[PDB]
């Protein structure tokens, strides 16, 4: 599980 | 201590669009390409006169240079919804002034219509 | 400031269409075989001044060869052309090169594979290696799509002038002149015809 | 005025010749053009050669003498043997004497090199005719005269160079097999004496121009001479030391040593091995001491382009790569040769940094050779660890664009770079990871930040996917994404932030193994792509769509199953929100999206679930479709509304996109629209026809009619796409074909030429290919509807209707493959047109027509043969055997169809073998024109002899008879057959060819 990266990717832009 | 260290711009761009330019060879009833590149409307700051200046990609050679005369008229071409045909009485892209029947095509009908709008605005600027 | 350029290669490879594109900007679709040679001056504007090429566009069909290697005398540069959709034209590149460097023993030469715009390419990039041992510059080009169409002349200009930083630059654009009723109905005839002759390649992106 | 030299009754005014020539070469415009035409007419006069001796003696224009020799050249190469033996001796004597007198005049020898080279080549053309049989002393006399003058010795090296070229390098095409072998043996017989001169000059000579000419001839010798002359003579020492120090000789010497590195050598002899080591050692020593040290910045040197540096660095790369690919093992075991081995490779590292696309590809080919060997060969890789570490950086920093971020040169180069870098990663995974992370740090700290540089690094990172372990990959990918994400935040402005986002999505698109194992992340990726499908910045939408389908292709299975913490398979979720997701996309991009969904849906193997997903995916286009059908039918004038036309086309294109990825599974959706679609096809057809009637042919150019025809073409493409992939052919035949043929065939036949869609032919080709065996009456109907009317479009020139041309012969080819019976049902007049059409294809230069034309001819002959001894086959041979033989011979010999030589040869061999296997049961001759009982073999031999005598009247009866004897005797051996044809093609270009040449195979 990689919660931090998913959130970090989710915020791009 | 001092150490010696080691040893068309008079115009403004009203409109710019990509386009392909054709000239009509009447004796062969054939349209012929003249250049593909950026078409620009240039307003001389000293005369306020607007011209068309178009250069070919890469070689940067001039393929259109003439005033947007107020008497010119843009007409559709039978085979295209994104081009305009008009007659030109004095273009100086290749030496002596000379008259041509031009066609200019664009990437979309939207660019073609915008070009016609800008083309007419410039004619009125050239009217005064 | 002019340099003689000889342009050789098999018939139909696009030598004349390539030059025409540079002379007028037009793309000629018809194949009208060159007979012997056609000489055309071609000028480019550079940051080192203008450079003039006297292009000797020779014939590739043997029955129209004319003087053949006679056209190569005193050339200072050359382009060898083949067609990436026709293997035989690449197979003949060594023959044209042979005839060329027997007359012109030490000149910059560009090898051009034309017609890369065509989807069904037959002479694959990995097969094109003849230029290596012969010190020729090679370019994929297309006279139709203008892909790399300036590269052969830019490279030759740099070799002939001896300046690797030479660049094509924009020729200056003079103010154009200002704009009789005796030809009003005359230009209306020509305009009617032009409007009703369809523009070519209406599916091209531009 | 200038046209006076064209009057041969009067003496030739040399002065008038020199003016025409000068105006051509130094003139311009109209004068030059007119002179050019005059000079060509002069040179082509069959008697112009007689005035060559005058020009060579009494002219003062070297261009004029050059043209005189060109005239002589034509005469020697084509008509030599026709001459009186008087003229042969005379021409030989005044070419020999002209060369001697140009060599004896130091001023001429110095300033007229073009004319001397032309004269030497002309001499060589005489040697190819006369030597050694009628000139046995040429070589001994050449050697004798070399010592009496330096200029003559130098020129003799040019003559020997050209002779070697003409005999060994360019003979395969230009002389018969027999004549080539004769000259190769003759040169081989006397080369001992030639080498002795060449070596003496090299050991003693002072004149650099003489040395250079001698080495230039040596380069040609090395293409063919036995190894003993190179390895048993100390010539390698001279090449690799003496001649590498002077720049005058350095270029040619290096090219000679490159060829030596490809000499046929025994690999048992330890001394030859040491000699191969030694000359490499000497050469690398001279480079380090005389040109530049190993540390030199060759990138900067190459860019400065001083003198011949660029050519030299190119030649050095060729020398090092050639030698090392063959012999580096010689250097890998002896510790005393390790420094030489690594210095050679360090030079290659330095050469690999030069900015020159084509040179990089030469060194990259070598690097591939190396790292592949280090990957498989035990105990080698540790030797090159420092070389490989530098190479990793070179390739990462010069990575070019992959096709997933139109240029086929860049695409090939990326794949070659990827291959080498993958090998390099396996060789040291840790070093590769470290370089890439480090490069990334300098993107974040701004010291190497650049749009090009971040793209380059991301391509490199993406290229090594599948080489790390899954654990290392996971840690690596995360670090890269994190670092890239922080890098995107770090920036401002649209453009900057856009680059980094693309590179992010690119890297993730390259690591499907990672995505497959991290569902939560994969879902986040997709949903971020969907967000990007609303961004309007130029190029973001295209990137998002390309990435979406790229990921789907590789991870489709994870979209079709129900994941652990999900209520539905994710494909269901994509479909629900599809209108929102795609609202801002252009049509092309919408279609890519639907195609991606089609890929996923095809993974569902439960039929009822797959079909439910299919109809759910197609809900929007199907509702727009239903609406238009209900309207277009109630008001056919709507189709003149260009907006409805565009809408209809995009609906069909959406069906094509989904059908492209679903294939056989698309059938339920095809059934939903099929019948109304073909009704739409008919209505659109009526409108195109009505528009052409009312406006003329120019209507076909108008946007309205082009829009209408797009509808027809997309419909045809949809049916073609489905049928080419269908697995239930009963349904194809019984449901799809008959409505299709009724909708398209008569419309094609009864439209004017400019209104017929070539796509109809393409569609019919697929129908015949897939189900032609099951619809013999359907095939007959296709032929009846398209054959004659299409043939009449394309049989007036090779120009018009290029698409119909290609598709026409693809259709005839498949029909002839799968449903030959359809041609048997043709009336004899139409079958005659069929034969005419095949032969018409022969005469196309257009490869896409010529190749099928020859294949139909071949397949047709086999079809006829299979019928056995029945009336139709016997009538076929009587009516058409000799038409095919003579038409095939025409294209073999006319010099304008050389691209099809191999298949012409095959066809001809098949035709001849039919007769010499007595597979033709009836006589091919009239009951009148030959004695009863004459074998078809005797008649064939007579027919062909008479045919070739009249087509090539300058051949002797003996030539023709020997050629045909060889050809028929060899009709079971394609390679030999072809050699005999090539020999014939040489002989027809000249007079007096030797008929015994055709016994070469014997
Ligand atoms: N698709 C494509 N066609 C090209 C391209 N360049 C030339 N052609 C076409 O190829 C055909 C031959 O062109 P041409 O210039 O006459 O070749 P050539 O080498 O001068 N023939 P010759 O040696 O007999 O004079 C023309 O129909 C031309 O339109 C190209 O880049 N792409
Ligand atoms: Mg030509």
């Amino acid at each position: 599980d990689l919660r931090k990266l998913c959130e970090r990717l989710r915020g791009m832009d | 201590i001092h150490f010696e260290p080691v040893v068309e711009e008079d115009e403004e761009v009203l409109y710019k669009v990509r386009a392909k330019l054709f000239r009509f060879d009447a004796d062969a009833k054939e349209w012929k390409e003249r250049g593909t590149g950026d078409c620009k409307f240039l307003k001389n700051k000293k005369t306020n006169k607007v011209r068309i200046l178009m250069r070919r990609d890469k070689t940067l050679k001039i393929c259109a240079n003439h005033i947007i005369a107020p008497e010119y008229t843009l007409k559709p071409n039978v085979g295209s919804d994104r081009s305009w045909v008009y007659a030109c009485t004095a273009d100086i892209a290749e030496g002596e002034a000379e008259a041509f029947t031009f066609a200019i095509r664009f990437g979309s009908k939207e660019n073609a219509d915008k070009f016609k709008e800008e083309f007419e605005k410039a004619q009125e600027i050239n009217k005064k | 400031v002019q340099f003689k350029l000889v342009l050789v290669g098999d018939g139909g490879t696009g030598k004349t269409t390539f030059v025409k594109r540079h002379l007028t900007g037009e793309f000629e679709k018809k194949y009208v075989a060159t007979l012997g040679v056609e000489v055309h001056p071609l000028v480019f504007h550079t940051n080192r001044g203008p450079i003039k090429f006297n292009v000797w566009d020779t014939a590739g069909q043997e029955k129209f060869g004319g003087l053949r290697d006679g056209y190569y005398i005193q050339a200072q540069c050359a382009i060898i052309m083949f067609d990436v959709t026709s293997r035989v034209t690449y197979k003949n590149v060594p023959n044209w090169h042979r005839d060329l460097v027997r007359v012109c023993e030490n000149i910059p030469i560009v090898l051009c594979g034309n017609k890369v715009d065509i989807k069904d390419r037959k002479v694959k990039a990995k097969s094109i290696v003849f230029h290596r041992k012969k010190n020729l510059q090679y370019y994929d080009i297309s006279a139709k799509s203008n892909y790399n169409f300036e590269k052969p002349f830019l490279w030759l200009a740099r070799k002939l002038i001896g300046d690797p930083n030479l660049e094509f630059v924009a020729m200056p654009a003079l103010a154009p002149p200002e704009v009789d009723p005796a030809l009003a109905a005359q230009y209306e005839h020509d305009l009617e015809v032009a409007q009703t002759t369809a523009l070519p390649d209406e599916d091209d992106d531009l | 005025s200038m046209e006076g030299i064209l009057d041969f009754s009067n003496d030739l005014d040399i002065a008038l010749l020199d003016q025409v020539v000068s105006t051509f070469y130094q003139g311009s415009g109209v004068q030059q053009k007119q002179a050019q035409e005059i000079l060509t007419k002069f040179q082509d006069n069959p008697d112009a050669w007689q005035k060559a001796d005058q020009i060579l003696q009494f002219s003062t224009n070297p261009q004029s003498k050059f043209i005189a020799l060109s005239i002589l050249d034509k005469l020697i190469t084509r008509k030599w043997k026709l001459l009186p033996n008087d003229h042969r001796i005379g021409i030989r004597n005044f070419v020999v004497g002209m060369i001697i007198s140009m060599c004896q005049d130091d001023e001429v020898f110095k300033t007229q090199k073009n004319l001397i080279n032309k004269s030497d080549l002309t001499l060589v053309q005489i040697l190819k005719q006369e030597w050694p049989q009628n000139w046995p002393e040429f070589i001994p006399e050449l050697i004798g005269s070399s010592s009496s003058s330096v200029n003559v010795c130098e020129n003799n090296m040019i003559v020997l160079k050209l002779l070697s070229e003409e005999v060994f390098d360019f003979s395969a095409e230009q002389m018969t097999q027999a004549k080539a072998l004769h000259l190769k043996n003759s040169m081989s017989k006397e080369f001992e004496q030639i080498f002795k001169l060449c070596f003496q000059v090299l050991e003693q000579g002072s004149s650099s121009s003489l040395i250079v000419a001698t080495l230039e001839s040596l380069l040609r010798y090395l293409h063919w001479i036995p190894y003993r002359y190179i390895y048993e003579t100390n010539i390698l020492e001279l090449l690799s030391t003496k001649f590498m120090t002077s720049p005058d000789t350095r270029a040619i010497t290096l090219k000679c040593l490159t060829e030596v590195s490809n000499l046929k050598i025994p690999q048992d002899n330890d001394l030859i091995k040491r000699q191969t080591v030694l000359f490499f050692q000497n050469t690398l020593q001279q480079i380090a001491t005389s040109v530049m040290p190993v540390t030199a910045d060759l990138k900067a040197t190459y860019a400065n382009a001083n003198g011949n540096d660029q050519s030299f660095l190119q030649d050095l790369a060729m020398f090092l790569t050639t030698y090392l690919a063959r012999n580096r093992a010689l250097l890998e075991s002896d510790e005393s040769l390790r420094e030489l081995l690594l210095n050679a490779h360090q030079y290659l590292i330095q050469l690999s940094k030069i900015e020159e696309r084509e040179l990089f590809k030469t060194t990259l080919d070598y690097w591939h050779n190396l790292v592949a060997d280090l990957f498989y060969e035990p105990l080698k890789k540790h030797i090159y660890e420092e070389i490989c570490s530098q190479l990793r950086l070179v390739i990462i920093e010069n990575m070019v664009r992959p096709e997933e971020d139109k240029e086929s040169d860049t695409i090939q180069l990326y794949k070659s770079e990827r291959e080498v870098l993958v090998y390099l990663t396996h060789l040291n995974v840790i070093d590769t990871e470290e370089i890439m992370i480090s490069k990334l740090a300098r993107q974040i700290d701004g010291s190497e930040w650049s749009w090009h540089n971040i793209n380059t690094l991301s391509w490199a990172i993406g290229s090594i996917s599948g080489t790390m372990s899954e654990d290392t990959e996971k840690r690596f990918v995360v670090t890269v994404i994190k670092d890239l994400l922080g890098l995107c935040e770090q920036k401002r402005g649209k453009d900057n932030k856009a680059v980094v986002a693309s590179d992010i999505m690119y890297v993730v698109g390259q690591y499907p193994r990672f995505l497959k194992a991290h569902w939560n992340f994969l879902r986040t990726v997709i949903l971020k792509l969907f967000e990007f499908m609303h961004e309007t910045h130029e190029g973001v939408q295209d990137m998002a769509c390309d990435t979406f389908i790229k990921i789907v292709q590789k991870c489709k299975y994870h979209f079709v199953i129900q994941q652990p913490r999900e209520s539905e398979p994710f494909i269901q979720t994509i479909i629900r929100d599809i209108q929102k997701t795609t609202a801002d996309l252009q049509p092309q991009q919408v279609h890519t999206f639907y195609k991606a969904c089609g890929i996923i849906i095809s993974e569902e193997r439960s039929v009822a679930e797959r079909n439910r997903l299919l109809s759910d995916l197609m809900q929007l286009p199907n509702m727009a479709w239903d609406t238009i059908v209900e309207q277009s039918t109630a008001n056919p004038t709507l189709l003149l509304d260009s907006e409805t036309v565009k809408i209809i086309a995009n609906i069909i294109k959406t069906n094509v996109a989904v059908c492209t990825s679903m294939g056989a599974d698309f059938y339920p959706q095809l059934g939903h629209i099929y019948y109304n679609m073909l009704q739409l096809y008919r209505a659109v057809s009526s409108m195109i026809s009505a528009q052409v009637a009312a406006e003329g042919l120019i209507a076909t150019k108008t946007p309205k009619v082009r829009g209408l025809r797009t509808i027809k073409k997309e419909i045809l493409k949809l049916v073609e796409t489905y049928i080419s992939k269908a697995r239930n052919l009963d349904d194809v035949v019984k449901v799809l074909v008959e409505p299709l043929l009724n909708a398209v065939l008569e419309d094609y036949m009864n439209n004017v030429p400019d209104a017929r869609d070539a796509e109809v032919l393409n569609c019919m080709t697929t129908v015949v290919e897939k189900v032609g065996h099951m619809i013999p009456q359907g095939v007959i109907l296709i032929l009846q509807s398209v054959f004659e009317c299409t043939l009449d479009m394309i049989n007036k020139d090779f120009t018009e209707y290029p698409e119909h041309r290609v598709e026409f012969y693809k259709l005839l080819k498949v029909i002839n493959e799968k449903s030959f019976a359809a041609f048997l049902e043709l009336p004899p007049a139409a079958f005659k047109l069929f034969v005419d059409a095949i032969c018409w294809a022969f005469k196309h230069n257009n490869r896409d027509v010529e190749v099928n034309g020859l294949q139909i001819a071949l397949d047709l002959v086999k079809n006829i043969e299979r019928m056995g001894n029945v009336p139709f086959a016997n009538e076929f041979h009587k009516n058409y055997f000799f038409i095919f033989v003579s038409e095939t011979f025409f294209v073999l010999t006319d010099s304008d169809h050389k691209s099809g030589f191999s298949k012409q040869a095959l066809l001809l061999m098949k035709l001849i073998s039919l007769v010499y296997d007595n597979k033709i049961s009836v006589p091919l001759y009239q009951e009148a024109e030959v004695p009863q009982g004459t074998s078809n073999q005797v008649y064939l031999s007579q027919y062909l002899a008479n045919m070739l005598s009249n087509a090539f009247p300058h051949l002797t009866s003996e030539q023709i008879a020997s050629f045909l004897s060889a050809l028929t005797k060899q009709c079971k051996d394609l390679v030999v057959f072809k050699g005999t044809l090539r020999d014939f093609l040489v002989q027809i270009k000249e007079v007096g060819g030797d008929p015994t040449d055709y016994l070469f195979a014997e």
